[PDB]
């Protein structure tokens, strides 16, 4: 999703399959709703 | 870009008629033409790619005349004729993705791939065909600044907003008099709904007023109203305002008494439609006003008073819908549609070489939050792409 | 007529053909049908509208003819020829508008408004190209007293009509049996109900028998046949069948049995289908007659026990449900179609100046009440504004 | 192949281009074609019928040509055309009844009726007029082994069904959970219900994913997605999977969270959207996955927390729902559609005239049954019933 | 419309350049339009008038051309062209006002006067100087369709709406939570409020949002940003929401904390800032949020400490504020600057001339109701009347 609608350049890509929270935080900090919704659904996922 | 349209229709006008047997004259004159365009097409270079992942082609030009000194047509002929025409629909399908995936934010109608911008060139306007078919006519219409206009059928005008509004709340939600609707594609569907049935407002008429604005004045469009929330008939259990708190609804239905649509433009009333069903024509709107009334019964048969107790503890709900759907009609402005194959293209070829997303089209080209912030700049960036979607779209499907 | 198409096609190929560039060969033919036209013109004043509140205007044909040019014409003939063009735009339009608002009893497939009769005469015989869309063809062919032919994209054929019949009624209403049934639109929506689920039918099956009859004769359909209907599946609260009292509805809807559908032309068993479902092909019908049977279940379950006991109290009742929607069909005879805005061009025109409309069409083209009392001569009177109308979308969109 | 075209095209062009009024210079090729044409046919004969009650029909050619002197049309021209263009519209009529109910267990790709056997031959080959149309285009580049495309609207391509998944199941129908289906023209409504509502399951959450696969590669599909299952929303009773037992489904609808769809292609991720409604498009695929959590509301109120208890027993059951719309398609197969007549043509003239039902075909055109089984042989003979089908649709109405 | 402007134009240069004394060589343009002018003015009449209070004036045209020949100029040259001049100068006025009072409710962009729609024929064409005006340029440029632009000097693009919001109430205002703000001019002031000083808020801090929407996107501004609110600073006693009473206001002011200011563009962040005052930029930004939190202070002296009792009696307000002014701007479409008369001149001439009002027009001239619903046709007229209306500025005076 990320790669197809939002043409990250390839130094972020390499930065994500590392997980890496630079490209992380600043992506969350421009809002891509499919990265905000990717943690959300992570947080849900802690069903405690 | 008329050259575009122009180099298009040569190679379809190759494609289909040019196959050996015929009589020459039946294809004499498209041979000239096409020997023309090779004759001045010759001796230039044409560099694509060089953003993104797209591939990074060079495109040189010297293929030779094509004879027009025979009658009857032999095979040899057609075959370099179609040797040929795989080179030219490979090189014009190349530059439109090129063209495709750049945008600008001013002079959005402006050549912005550098074959685009070479080609446009005068020298090359020695060689067009025509304006045929329906978008390239609109564009050079659009530039000479007569009316405009574009067939849709379904058109998907409004965003998706599923969205709801209350008259009478209550903390409990036990006494909800409001409305919900869901307005997304070409269809809404807007209900009105209340759970005292007007035992306590005067008259025993309950009234509802709901707006839906549009972004472009549409035209001439036929529009099929029917009298049901045909979304909106089932129990339901949905979130509050601030989402801390989930309500029980369930529905029972009536008719819609005094239904008033309104199709109004620039804060004028221009057409009415009250007590008519079934489908009507609209001449020029932009926005569409539904007050309808809400009625209770006047005399109940033994199965309906539990339904409605006199009392304030309810279980079942009254309700009345609307749905409404605007068949077809033409624009003026370009959008989208359910019947062609614009915005699929355009999205496939932004989606596929991974083009980083321009300052100005938003993600994706997700289309619903465009239409939720219709700008001009952006309006003018979609004809062209759309124009340019379809020159593509006569060469390989 | 024929004038109108001739002149209007003639008028697009130039607003269409005259672009810069183009061999003096491709457009040799075209430059001398507008000159052969002008010639024709030279001499012809005109005096037209004024019937409603639309403008008296008059029209002289005083221009030259067009200028020869070289190998590859300049800008200059183009400005110039246009300017004529839009000239001769404004005037055919306003010709397809004083055309449009004219209704008579009598004949009225040939011409009724004056201008249109001088343009009848032989004077204008020579001006005259060909045809090419459909509508101009069938008009020559009914000319030629031969069969004729429409495609319709969803149809719109059915009138408005929301109405059930009673078989099993209390004048207290809660031990109901019989067919409700909606038609509307392109769409049928039939609704077999039952109180008691036939516990005192014979074989414990409830016979249907349904049948519609349209106005006009359609030809060689599509029909596509859902086996639950989709409008009348949910609870309701319906008026009396005095107009003074209401009772309730709870549906449970169950799939069909001997769902058996015929296509039927004067008393001719035409075609027959037993329980197929999805799209059908029909050759040549008029009505539709359907044919079901509700069938109390062989064994049930036991929370379906809690559906029908053998007593009188019942809290749900029994319905099974039939949706027929006419996909794409063939049509004689003139219909206002889906796709095309043909209908909504001609209300537009109609209504946008206020004009009363005329003695025998309904007041502001409510299109459904003009179908229930469709005549041979309103459909001859609405073949002919369909034409003109699809002769006006031709150079104004 | 190629041949038929050519003769009913120019057959086309004498019906719309030689009527009184034409100047000679715009038909002079025409005029010519069409004496070649009648020249190539004096010299033959042909024999039609031959199976089902389709007579036998000897068609023999000895004809008159037409003038090439006038200058302007004169009535008595188009009489002794259409004289023979009569006798040519019967033959190409003949010929296509006869060859559309032909079949061949593999090879398809070549018509079996003597009439085209003998029509492809070398002698017969100078009458290749042109290919205008799009199918004889697709039908030609076919023919040179290259890659074609066909654009249709709410095509019908996903197999019929009507049947339902159960995960957890209990004879005495009470305690259910499992997943429902409805596949049918463009439409697929999916479902899933949960009885004890997620209140056991692991962390208070419910999965489906359900696989719908494509029969044939499609390209550029543009989807309508939506939050609702209009069909699966009501009380039913459904057989079970016993085929001897009936159970019980009362629903009600919560919001499908973390909807996710997957668009492949022969198993490899294409397309893929995540919390995303309205319009979408998938550029190219062959099956559809739809992933979605099903969740209990952690936060509630009263006249909810009544139905959803924390016992076992239960009354309503939860259940959420997803509509998917194909609106168009361009596809690399031929297809049936919702916007063209093939289909219904090939049905309706194979049935008349009592055809035995053959090798090939499954029978009696059921499209559902022959979709579901798709097969490349029968894609070869449908392709040839749909090219010759578009070829009749020229001429005859 | 371009022959408008350039008359104006060429008489400005006549009234400018034409003095005693001069090389004829210095004027060689000059004459040489002028005499192509009275070429093309001879033999024709022109009629103004009638429409409000204008008298009918009819205007020919008889003058002689003008001499060549000369060295250097005298007055009698100069009288002997003045003489024509004066004439000139009057019709061009005149039929510049009959243009400006007209309005229409379609085709707006074009005139509306006969008089400007004979100087559309090519007879007319031949004349034009030159066009090197900003506004005429702006014309022709939304005429060649390229980016527009209109520089401005602090718009008035805000609309006039002075009011406030509440976000706690109490119907005697002993405890309130709000923000008030007044847009005016090119200015915008805002002031969020509290009694408490947020201290029963959570962690003493209290948020303040507010949004202004503009209803023609700007570009490249310079804003000004000034933190308070000047206007709100004194006590004041303020008219409540219902209107039977009012409410008390005595604040004192604190400096705002994280204020934060986002130029957004269709939701898309393109400018923001924070933490920062004084002069800033925004590239291209058309919406504008202001969201600023009131800290209660950390630590105070006795005599703060007693502004903000921690009990609930409150005897003063706390409030922060900011201001924003625009000072230069450019944008797509016409407005109404503090430098130009041409709003004045046209609302001045309308009235003086006493044109009644028009549907498009709003009553009055009243810029709020003019900029409050500003859409295409409004937009077009204006376009219309400011052109005009700069044309006629060089002159009149």
């Amino acid at each position: 999703n990320l790669n197809d609608n939002y043409g990250i350049s390839r130094q972020q890509a390499f930065n994500l399959l590392r997980s890496d929270p630079r490209v992380l935080r600043e992506f969350i900090n421009q809002d891509n709703p499919i990265i905000r919704n990717r943690i959300e659904q992570l947080i849900m996922q802690c069903r405690l | 870009m008329d050259v575009l349209y122009s180099l298009s229709k040569t190679l379809k006008d190759a494609r289909d008629k040019i196959v050996e047997g015929t009589l020459y004259s039946n294809v004499s004159d498209l041979i000239q033409q096409f020997n023309q365009m090779i004759i001045t097409m010759n001796g230039n270079e044409f560099q694509t790619g060089g953003i993104g992942n797209l591939p990074i082609r060079n495109w040189n030009f010297n293929f030779g005349l094509l004879g027009t000194t025979l009658l009857n047509l032999d095979a040899n002929y057609v075959e370099t004729a179609r040797n040929t025409i795989d080179y030219f629909v490979d090189f014009v399908d190349n530059v439109c993705m090129d063209e495709m995936v750049r945008e600008s934010q001013r002079n959005g109608i402006a050549p912005q791939s550098d074959s685009l911008r070479k080609l446009s060139a005068i020298k090359f306007k020695r060689i067009n065909f025509d304006n045929s078919s329906e978008y390239i006519e609109n564009w050079n219409l659009q530039n000479r600044r007569q009316r405009t206009g574009f067939t849709f059928h379904k058109p998907n005008i409004f965003p998706y907003s599923a969205s709801f509004t209350l008259n009478r709340s209550q903390p409990a939600h036990d006494n909800l008099m409001g409305t919900m609707w869901l307005n997304a594609g070409s269809e809404i569907q807007v209900a009105g709904f209340d759970y005292s049935c007007a035992i306590n407002a005067p008259a025993n008429i309950q009234q509802f007023e709901h707006i839906v604005p549009l972004r472009r004045v549409l035209t001439t469009a036929t529009i099929t109203l029917l009298p049901d929330a045909e979304r909106f008939s089932f129990p339901r259990v949905i979130n509050s305002a601030d989402g801390a708190t989930t309500w029980f609804f369930n529905p029972v239905i009536l008719r819609p008494n005094n239904v008033e649509v309104e199709f109004l433009l620039n804060g004028q009333i221009i057409n009415t439609y009250q007590a008519r069903f079934g489908t009507i024509v609209a001449r020029n709107f932009d926005t569409i006003r539904l007050s309808f009334q809400l009625m209770r019964p006047p005399n109940m048969t033994p199965a309906v008073a539990v339904l409605f107790p006199n009392a304030q503890p309810f279980e079942h709900h009254a309700t009345v819908g609307l749905t409404l759907r605007i068949e077809s009609a033409v624009c003026e402005s370009v959008l989208a549609d359910a019947s062609e194959t614009l915005l699929a293209n355009v999205t496939s070829v932004r989606q596929e070489y991974a083009i980083p997303v321009g300052p100005v089209f938003p993600p994706g080209m997700n289309w619903t939050d465009l239409i939720t912030n219709y700008s001009p700049s952006r309006e003018d960036n979609l004809q062209r792409v759309f124009t340019v979607a379809s020159i593509r779209s006569m060469l390989i499907k």
